[PDB]
């Protein structure tokens, strides 16, 4: 039994210990442990990354131009973002400027990922936390139709359609082969949708599963394939040819026509299916606007993203604002510098790594990735963890801090940053969105709020797609076709020794690559990934990360059924391969 | 009605790119695969149950359907640190893998990870990541390599095994002949340029804007077995070479450690027709121009 | 309400028909009626109620889009549509399912595409065209003579 | 298409009707030939979108065909070229060569 105070929380590991391993409907491997009191309230929360590959080690000695391809494989879900960060970093180190079209295309690649990733998470990952799939079998199709048609202009809403969906589902289960729905949490008292809403939700789950495949066709045009499209240091390899012989071998008018058709359909699906479904979940789960706040009312971080001016990563360029808020002071958004050794630092005193001194944090330029599996006494064995020891080392995830502060990153974080920086579109959008639910602005700082912010981001990204596409076409109309700068492609043109930073906003939050080059080879490559922030273990001050904070003080209706834990965790959209890399 | 064949999909060290690829399937849609062709009875990425509920599902399936389910494996087991580089239910992932494989009738090794080792197995392989066939030796394993494999190839292999009720024919390496029988280079729509000696020499040159061959930009097409040049990616929209980047060789064992991606492939016969005949002509034109005295 | 009374087809929301109606209204408000110009609109033999006309026109647009998909079956087996290719003695589309080089022939993946088109085609015909044919029948019965 | 561009099937021997391509009849107007029987659907639309978006006619070869889609030959971008140059040919329909997707040059392919 131990007890201590941090960031307003009272961490108490007395009482019943609950273990959720594996955490499902996330990317990668995660283990969560909690302690609950007699009132079934969480008094202690333990976030554990249960996987490690070691990309930072693998990249040592390689050619900086190959780096993007290695680090892209950090994650297949947020596929492409690490490659973007990578070329950003290497171009920063060497001093390469890419052509305008290369920047616009990269922006398109990122926006596309945002749309796809947010959509899939909403339905395929987080969705069944809110939608009681088996309860859909009890709905009335005619009212399901009425409900859907009362919420959206989406065409697919006929009673016959919903009846067909319900029928297939009925047949699917009738055999006892429930597949992904087996042994679920169906009927849990926290499931609050009416049967008609569950049927509407499940139907859309299927529609989203189908449609998501279309979105990534934009990646296929510009980057060859999805998952894991291709990129180059100096721009993009997708040469453009509109009006000249051999256009059949390049990005031509027909190719761009395809891209345009996907943009329209993507904005259509997000705006008229996902958005209304997000609001709908909000309407029937309003108490969760007050559950899982965690660090979101205290400390939030964004690096910023989508440079609209090519090679300019300043505040006048990034369309997605960067900044940090600490101590709940949202009236003072602080500027972020990724070179400053005093801002971003990583601790490993509670992680399975080794430092010369684990009581201090290391800026990624001073980063060390030295795997050291050392779980302590876990009430079992080294190969049999019954209970993690959170007093000591308990995770493969490093503990990032900003100026010593534990931060939340992601859609909710970015939204708060953008809102309080006074971005007119975000203010209006958030205001409008909260008005519709009859909720105060504070309601966004929650488990529900994360999901709402994610959906709004998809809408935002879908809009940006069109903006970027138009920007590209404008250049082509003006005869500006260049997609690559090769002035500094040859290692002989590089500084003998240099370093750089690549940063952007991944679907799950602030991403950074720190790279050092010496004699044409990678000397150091360190990654600090969004889920690394959110799923962080504790630091030498015992400060807890975003997940553990959000889980604190959470009421559970049935201890053996961790639906509440799942709801909160999934709201963060955990990517564990990202977090550990 | 009709029961569907039970499928257990487990995950080791991976990026979940293979699972993502699977759900990109255009025909049949992943939705219909899950609904009508198979019974996806366990899959961490998609399943509702977590924790002890997930464990119960796993145990129930492999016990009830013992000897009768297909084991699909994404990622690979690490041998380092007693296997605790990948922990599932507080135990080494390899234990789960072995327990799952013991009851499987056949195993599908999705992607380069499960097939070969992929990125985590690259120098210096910090975790000792090991392909499935090095750990499991008493079961048929079908390797479906690529990083990730083509979505429609994945589904086609599934539909084949369901429809024809058997495993696909494989090479000496365990890859299905249907999609891995030929090289990218042997079905590449840019061979004409390769064969003529017409190459991209630097990004976005005139050659690149006409879609010339990417051999001199490091294309590993000549040594890579896959369907990307015929079947193509994402409902036949494109593939790496078509969008202007050379093949990395991502379907091939240890391709990460085969030098830089921008370094030329070696031991591949290459004599251009128009490149050689242009040389022969100028050599002869210059020999004559020298003798006549209109050199230079 | 009319559409939903006649068919199981999913695309039938009020918002959907409103959108279709608006696109058409915008289209004509420019005086550029295109293919609709100098038509026989308002002829006494036009017997559908306004709602049936909107339903019909929406389905006209849906058919215009979807017809392109059906002929993909011709593209698989005959290379292209219009004007696929044939041979005296059978068909030139050699089949390879289970052997090396299947990438260069009609394979499982190609067949999967064909199956996906067949399902979608039967679905469109049975739930859009069929009910519309039946509807025109109901409103134009004198033309059965 | 080939009809308006060249004459196509009705103009073939012995051209019973004396079918004549448009550019033999109209000689004082810019004519963009988009040949093929028929042309590729998405090529047709891409040409249309080009003219609308860029507000200009596409650049054309010496024959009046848009360079963007007609600047190269089929044989210059055929995915079976590897077999052609290797001398791997289909010799009769549905032989093992055909089942592996070998080159169709000896079956009369006019791609070149
Ligand atoms: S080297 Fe690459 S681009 Fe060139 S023909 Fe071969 S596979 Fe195609
Ligand atoms: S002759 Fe015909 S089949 Fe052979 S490579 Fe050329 S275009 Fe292709
Ligand atoms: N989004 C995303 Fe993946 C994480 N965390 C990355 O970067
Ligand atoms: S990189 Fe992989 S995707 Fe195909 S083109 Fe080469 S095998
Ligand atoms: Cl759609
Ligand atoms: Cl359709
Ligand atoms: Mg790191
Ligand atoms: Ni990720």
């Amino acid at each position: 039994s131990t007890q201590y105070e941090t960031q307003g929380y009272t961490i108490n590991n007395a009482g019943r210990r609950l273990v959720v391993d594996p955490i499902t409907r996330i990317e990668g491997h995660m283990r969560c442990e909690v302690n609950i009191n007699d009132q079934n309230v969480i008094t202690n929360a333990v976030s554990c990354g249960t996987m490690f590959r070691g990309l930072e080690i693998i990249l040592q000695g390689r050619d900086p131009r190959d780096a993007w391809a290695f680090v892209e494989r950090i994650c297949g879900v947020c596929t492409g973002v690490h490659a973007l960060a990578s070329v950003y970093a290497i171009e920063d180190a060497i001093g390469i400027k890419v052509p305008d079209n290369a920047n616009i295309i990269r922006n398109i690649m990122l926006a596309t990922l945002w749309c796809h990733d947010h959509l899939v998470h909403f339905y395929q990952l987080a969705g069944m936390d809110w939608i009681d799939v088996l309860d859909a079998l009890k709905a009335d199709p005619r009212k399901t139709s009425e409900l859907a048609q009362s919420l959206s202009s989406w065409p697919k809403s006929s009673p016959g359609y919903f009846f067909d969906v319900q029928n297939r589902l009925k047949k699917f289960v009738e055999g006892g082969q429930l597949g992904i729905f087996r042994n679920g949490y169906w009927g849990h008292p926290q499931y609050k949708l009416p049967p008609e809403a569950n049927l509407m939700g499940f139907a859309h789950y299927l529609e989203a599963l189908d449609f998501q495949r279309e979105i990534v066709k934009i990646h296929a045009v510009f980057g060859g394939k999805n998952p894991h499209p291709n990129w180059i240091v100096g721009g993009m390899p997708c040469a453009i040819n509109i009006d000249e012989s051999g256009a059949v071998g390049a990005v031509n008018m027909e190719r761009l026509n395809l891209v345009q058709s996907i943009i329209t359909r993507t904005a259509d699906f997000i705006n008229n299916v996902m958005i209304p479904d997000a609001l709908a979940i909000g309407q029937f789960n309003k108490p969760w606007s007050e559950i899982g706040t965690g660090l979101s009312d205290k400390c939030v971080l964004s690096y910023g993203a989508f440079p609209d001016i090519a090679n300019d990563f300043g505040e006048k360029s990034l369309l997605m604002p960067g900044g940090a808020v600490i101590n709940g002071d949202f009236n003072n958004v602080l500027p972020v510098d990724l070179v400053d050794p005093q801002q971003v630092q990583e601790f490993v005193d509670h992680a399975w790594y080794r430092y010369p001194n684990d009581q201090v944090g290391r800026h990624p330029f001073d980063g060390i990735t030295d795997p050291w599996y050392n779980p302590g006494d876990v009430k079992g064995s080294d190969t049999n963890i019954q209970q993690l020891n959170e007093q000591e080392r308990y995770s493969w995830i490093k503990a990032p801090r900003w100026r010593g502060n534990a931060m939340e990153v992601g859609p909710l974080a970015r939204t708060l940053i953008a809102y309080h920086k006074g971005d007119a579109a975000t203010v209006e959008s958030v205001d409008r969105m909260m008005s519709a639910l009859n909720l105060p602005l504070s309601g966004i700082q929650s488990t529900l709020g994360r999901i709402l912010c994610r959906a709004h981001e998809a809408q935002w990204a879908a809009g940006k797609l069109q903006y970027f596409f138009d920007k590209l076409m404008t250049n082509l109309k003006n005869g500006n076709l260049a997609t690559a700068s090769t002035e500094k492609w040859e290692p002989a043109t590089w500084p003998t020794e240099c370093r750089g930073v690549g940063f952007t906003e991944a679907p799950r939050g602030a991403l950074g690559h720190w790279a050092a080059i010496r004699d044409g080879k990678i000397d150091l490559y360190q990654c600090v990934v969004p889920t690394t922030w959110n799923a962080s273990p504790r630091d030498p001050k015992g400060q807890i990360g975003a997940y553990e904070a959000a889980l604190m003080n959470t009421k559970m209706a049935i201890p053996e059924q961790p639906l509440e834990i799942l709801r909160t965790l999934h709201s963060f959209d955990p990517c564990l391969a990202c977090s550990t890399h | 009605n009709k029961p569907r064949i039970p499928v257990v999909w487990i995950h080791g060290l991976e990026c979940t790119g293979c699972t993502e690829s699977f759900i990109r399937s255009a025909h049949p849609l992943a939705k219909d695969v899950i609904l009508s062709l198979i019974s996806l009875d366990y899959d961490d990425t998609l399943m509702a149950a977590a924790g002890t509920q997930a464990e119960e599902v796993f145990e129930d399936i492999i016990t009830q359907y013992n000897g009768k389910y297909i084991l699909a494996v994404e990622g690979n087991p690490p041998l380092g640190e007693q296997g605790m580089f990948c922990i599932s239910s507080g135990r080494p992932f390899i234990e789960k893998l072995k327990r799952a494989a013991a009851g499987a009738s056949a195993i599908i090794a999705w992607g380069t990870c499960a097939s070969w080792g992929c990125v985590q197995a690259a120098r210096p392989n910090p975790t000792q990541a090991t392909p499935i066939d090095k750990v499991i030796t008493d079961k048929p394993i079908i390797k479906v390599p690529g990083c990730p494999p083509i979505p429609d190839v994945m589904s086609a292999i599934i539909t084949y095994m369901v429809t024809f009720d058997r495993l696909p024919d494989v090479d000496r390496m365990g890859r299905p002949l249907m999609f891995y029988g030929q090289r990218i280079h042997d079905k590449c729509y840019r061979r004409a340029h390769f064969d003529a000696g017409e190459f991209v020499q630097s990004w976005d040159d005139d050659a690149a804007r006409k879609g010339y061959c990417l051999y001199k930009m490091g294309c590993k097409g000549p040594t890579t077995y896959n369907a990307c040049s015929s079947t193509r990616w994402n409902d036949g929209v494109s593939f790496p070479i078509q969008s202007g980047h050379g093949c990395l060789g991502c379907a091939e064992n240890g391709f990460w450690d085969r030098g830089s991606f921008y370094s030329r492939v070696v031991d591949i016969p290459q004599m251009g027709t128009h490149s050689t005949a242009d040389t022969v002509g100028l050599t002869a034109l210059g020999v004559v121009a020298a003798a006549v005295g209109v050199h230079a």
